[PDB]
RNA sequence: CCGCCCGUCGCUCCUACCGAUUGAAAGAUAUGAUGAAUUGUUUGGACAAGAAAAAUUUUUUCUGGAAAAACCGUAAAUCCUAUCUUUUAAAGGAAGGAGAAGUCGUAACAAGGUUUCCGUAGGUGAACCUGCGGAAGGAUCAU
RNA sequence: UUCAAAGAAUCAUUCUUUUUAAAAUCCGGAUUUGUUACUUUGAGUAAAUUAGAGUGUUCAAAGCAAACAGUUAAAGCAUUGUGUUUGAAUACUAUAGCAUGGAAUAACAAAAUUGAACAAGCU
RNA sequence: AACCUGGUUGAUCUUGCCAGUAGUCAUAUGCUUGUCUCAAAGAUUAAGCCAUGCAAGUGAAAGUAUAUAUAUAUAUAUGUAGAAACUGCGAACGGCUCAUUAAAACAGUUAUAGUCUACUUGACAUUUAUAAGGAUAACUACGGAAAAGCUGUAGCUAAUACUUGCAUUAUCCUUUUGGAUAAGUAUUUGUUAGAAGGAAUUAUAACAAAGAAGUAACACGUAAAGUGUGUAUCAAUCGAGUUUCUGACCUAUCAGCUUUUGAUGUUAGGGUAUUGGCCUAACAUGGCUAUGACGGGUAACGGGGAAUUAGAGUUCGAUUCCGGAGAGGGAGCCUGAGAAAUAGCUACCACAUCUAAGGAAGGCAGCAGGCGCGUAAAUUACCCAAUUCUAAAGAAGAGAGGUAGUGACAAGAAAUA
């Protein structure tokens, strides 16, 4: 399933001459959604398991201008370079936009210098800071949840965070 | 069902075993170890076809049983243990050492060999890998790898390795005019001091070996096993000495007897 | 214009937030070109600029086509010996190669390619170093032994 | 030269062709329909181990979990077409080859008794004849 | 499009040494200079077969063995004990790929409604 | 041994075929055959069908024995065997055939900086304990079914089955001693820093987060303190998958193909052990082709090779080795390091066996053997002695393999004076 089965280039039917053998395996997709956290185990190879998460919620995530992270449910998925059926479908990702619930990184500063190891010095965009202040702040999926079974990722920024933006203009 | 091949077939053995193609439909299929199938030997063809302690198999299992055969000093009680290039075989009974090394032609003799001297052995460096606390680990064309290598060794070159303990004694670096062993193509046996090296970018990186007959040969890097400073070699090597002659040569020799 | 794509087109690689664009330098004396190292376009598959190390063979090859994306096709013109007529005769092959737009490649240029993974269902190859040379009938039909 | 021989027309044998017959047959793909089994997920919840109360029984919560089901996805098989390939039948038709001292002529070979032959067109029992333009492989290397 | 020239050996010929321009490199001396085809050396390849070396399978087809010394020891070599010499070569493994010496023969690239080389000056 | 003779004619010289002529690891068949050596042999037709038997098991210190037997030493102590079964490992090798398959496979040549890898080897570890938890087999008793390698119930009991779960090292001060700070292997994400390799987003180091699995609740009694079994990561190895380049027969009375159905590419993903239209979505309109694409044919598996050649070549290559594929036909899975396995399973189709008619099992292109087909091909033999494999690894198994039997396939030597 991974193999032949396919023309040529050319536009040749490849006439099969060989099954289907088990090192070409498509096994098929999880659609790992939203929810409380749930994740099957598949035998991949030489008993190198992988970890097919169906459901997620609480994956780690980055912000890379401090190059910290932290745990944090995700409160909702809002694009998805690849089909809008995913996102509708609330579908987790390997370069998924999603929502953080995104106190934790408030918090975090709050601790560390001043309210909203050290390189401080950089000090914050005004879109991520406008972000924060209603909670919740959009972020990549970097782990391909299916095959690792997490959901971590990491905080949008600054020129990516625009475009990401652009792309969800709502207009009409 | 399909996975790994178990059998050998004994045409299909490599031809430095010098098997018969009479005399079995099978060979005996290093188990997998320290070396290479195709550049190693299996202990049963050793104690079978070229001391002839044994003349069967049978033979040859019956004497591993008895814990005195050890191959570089810790036993081995497997028959098809493949020994390969360099190592000292100790027959415990006879009190006989050998050390494995190969012919002017590609065959591995036994070679014999002192008490004092078998106690090291040559090794030489393939991969130097750096592994968890920046401790560098030398591997070996033994399959072996040796930590806390020191840091002077570089990827081709031999290292002299105790037996008793496993540490290393010294080292021979790869260098412009280095006793050289020869261990794959046509010119096997050789033994030279080293002319010149190509260092190709992409590619197999070539080297020429002098002779002591002043006689020429490339080589790839690959399959070559430092064995010397330019003046002395730090093992026995056999009768030959790794002249390789030529036909003609040889011929006359062979009559002048 | 370079975010053209649905997604964001980084640089993996880059390290844009810490440290003192990112480029790398392919070896085989290929020298990586000024549009690579200056001159913002992101390709995951750039020899120089993306993820991609070439290794295994390199051919010379002179190109038939742009007409695809960031991908380029090469036909390799050589001569297949037969051994009753003791002689030769043309033949050739049309290697696909990925490109990379720090190289503006028009028809008929001479390329030099590097192997790489598979890119694509045949592309398995991408364009080091290109010459430039000039063509009058059709690309197709200039045989360079090479 | 009482030589050689040409074609139709009969007669016998064999070969392949055309052939209505939606001819037939098997196989191959391609479409579509239904679709066994089943990976995965989802629903399930026979029960087997906990937690809650009464003196072994009652009600409620947490675990693992069989059957059964639903949805994608692999997808056998069967049927229906279509197309193609391959053998294969057929009244009749029309060739060919072989044979037999058969019928009718005399076409060709000699200036073969209209030189021959070409291409083309029409003709005619049959060889063939005729027209037009070519050729000498002419019966003229020549005024 | 660098043709040639001169010296020594041998039985008119063969094999060898030396220099005749220009540019870059090295402490007046000394040493790098288009691409590919082609060719030469290699490298790297399973053996069996094939060619082929050795070996009286009684011959031979074979095989990959064997030979040697002795009514039982000498001789060797080992510090009473231990047989000894060995052999199972080599070449073939494309037409492609790898490196490689190359002077010929081929291509191609370089090259004027203008092309690049230096010395000075300015940025 | 670089070879030619007869045939057109009344004779001649040519062209030209026919005929002879030799060989064939090339089949058949006819007649004939006293030795010996060697030895192909149901490929060609039907990858047609199969009765019976056999072809993968495994225990010699070393998981589990109150089935059980037994010998010592003083009713206990050790022991020594041990049917059975659980566990472990193997059964993915081998063997067979050649139907498929014509840039596919295969050969050489790369590549894996794109991966997986049991056994074997070598390195070698991290966030109640004088010893933990059940629950299961064989077994006992009660059963059922015509039958099947069918299993029901109840009761036990082990395990190396299954499941828990107990200091020291590196960074800073003092004179080898006493304090301070840390302390997760893969794997994954984000942030950086960077002894090789031609080339690194490599090794590696740090920071922020997660995080499997593990580091002996095991068994012998060994060696000159050892071993077996198990175990995280790394490397080696036995490999495997992909992959680069180049290389194939006949056909143009196959010339245009491929693209809704992924054809060509880009992006993002999903999936994979990893790369990849491998799959999904979105976007391009590509890609191949007279140097033969795309079809068709092959009485095609590829190659190493075989025959025959002075030299070229031509034909063959089912068939000793390597590779591919397949186990009646497709398809689908489980186990496992490795299977899309077929003497594993599920299903359908096509064959077909037993049945008390309810059901049940079955797959010789393993070895023999039989029918069929055919011009066309051997014994239902003996053995593990050799060669090897597997195992709890001398000690057991092996139709793998060998030895004979049949054998005018071939090949060699050689009577009949
Ligand atoms: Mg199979
Ligand atoms: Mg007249
Ligand atoms: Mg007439
Ligand atoms: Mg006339
Ligand atoms: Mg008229
Ligand atoms: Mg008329
Ligand atoms: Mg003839
Ligand atoms: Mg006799
Ligand atoms: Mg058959
Ligand atoms: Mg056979
Ligand atoms: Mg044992
Ligand atoms: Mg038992
Ligand atoms: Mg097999
Ligand atoms: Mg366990
Ligand atoms: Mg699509
Ligand atoms: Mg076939
Ligand atoms: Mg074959
Ligand atoms: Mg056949
Ligand atoms: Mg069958
Ligand atoms: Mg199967
Ligand atoms: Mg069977
Ligand atoms: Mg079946
Ligand atoms: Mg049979
Ligand atoms: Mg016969
Ligand atoms: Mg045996």
């Amino acid at each position: 399933r991974d193999g032949r089965h396919k023309l040529r280039l050319t536009g040749g039917k490849k006439k099969i001459h060989k099954k289907k053998r088990k090192y070409e395996l498509g096994r098929p997709p999880s659609n790992t959604k939203l929810g409380s956290r749930q994740v099957h185990v598949v035998r991949g190879r030489g008993r190198n398991y992988k970890y097919r998460a169906i459901k997620l919620d609480s994956g780690s995530f980055s912000w890379p201008t401090f190059g910290i992270s932290k745990n944090t449910r995700i409160i909702d998925v809002v694009y998805n370079a690849s089909n809008n059926e995913l996102v509708r479908t609330k579908t987790l990702v390997k370069n998924c936009i999603v929502v953080i619930d995104s106190h934790p990184f408030t918090t975090w500063y709050e601790n560390t210098f001043g309210t909203t190891k050290i390189g401080k010095s950089k000090n914050i965009d005004p879109l991520l800071l406008e972000q924060f202040k209603q909670g919740r702040v959009l972020a990549c999926i970097s782990s391909r949840p299916g095959q690792c079974g997490k959901a971590d990722g990491y905080i949008i920024e600054g020129d990516e965070l625009l475009f990401y933006k652009r792309k969800m203009d709502k207009r009409n | 069902g399909k996975g790994i091949k178990k059998h050998l077939k004994r045409v299909n053995a490599p031809s430095h075993w010098m098997l018969n193609k009479m005399g079995g439909q099978y060979a005996p299929k290093t188990s997998s170890g320290p070396h290479k199938l195709l550049e190693s030997i299996p202990l049963v063809i050793l104690l079978r076809n070229r001391l002839k302690y044994a003349l069967t198999f049978d033979e040859v299992k019956m004497i591993l049983i008895q814990k005195i055969v050890k191959v570089d000093n810790k036993v081995r009680t497997d028959c098809t243990f493949p020994v390969g290039l360099m190592d000292v075989i100790h027959i415990t009974k006879s009190n006989e050492y050998f050390r494995l090394l190969y012919d002017i032609k590609g065959r591995f003799v036994p070679h014999r060999i002192t008490n004092e001297e078998s106690k090291y052995k040559l090794c030489k460096v393939k991969k130097i890998l750096l592994r968890k606390g920046r401790l560098s680990i030398a591997v070996t064309h033994d399959g072996r790898s040796i930590p806390y290598i020191h840091p002077d060794v570089k990827v081709n070159d031999t290292v002299r390795l105790d037996l008793e303990t496993g540490k290393v004694l010294e080292h021979l670096k790869f260098q412009v005019g280095s006793l050289v062993m020869v261990t794959a193509g046509h010119s096997v046996g050789r033994v030279g001091v080293i002319s010149s090296i190509d260092k190709n970018m992409g590619t197999y990186d070539i080297i020429h070996v002098k002779d002591s007959r002043n006689k020429v040969f490339a080589t790839r890097l690959s399959n070559v096993f430092v064995i010397g400073d330019n003046t002395k070699p730090y093992i026995s090597l056999p009768r030959e000495k790794g002249i390789k002659l030529d036909i003609i040569e040889e011929r006359r020799n062979r009559l002048k007897a | 214009d370079v975010q053209h794509e649905r997604a964001y087109q980084k640089q993996e690689g880059a390290s844009f937030f810490n440290s003192k664009r990112y480029w790398k330098k392919v070896g085989l004396g290929f020298a990586t070109p000024k549009e690579a190292k200056e001159g913002v376009y992101v390709d995951k598959k750039c020899p120089f600029t993306g993820n991609v190390s070439i290794r295994g063979r390199i051919l010379k090859g002179m190109v038939i086509s742009n007409k695809m994306k960031r991908t380029i096709i090469i036909r390799r013109n050589y001569l297949h010996y037969v051994k009753k007529y003791n002689r030769f005769e043309k033949r050739h092959k049309n290697i696909p190669c990925h490109c990379s737009p720090c190289f503006d490649v028009k028809e008929g240029d001479i390329v030099t390619v590097g192997q790489c993974r598979p890119l694509s269902k045949t592309v398995r190859f991408n364009v080091l170093h290109v010459e430039k040379h000039q063509i009058f009938g059709s690309a197709r039909k200039q045989f360079v032994l090479f």
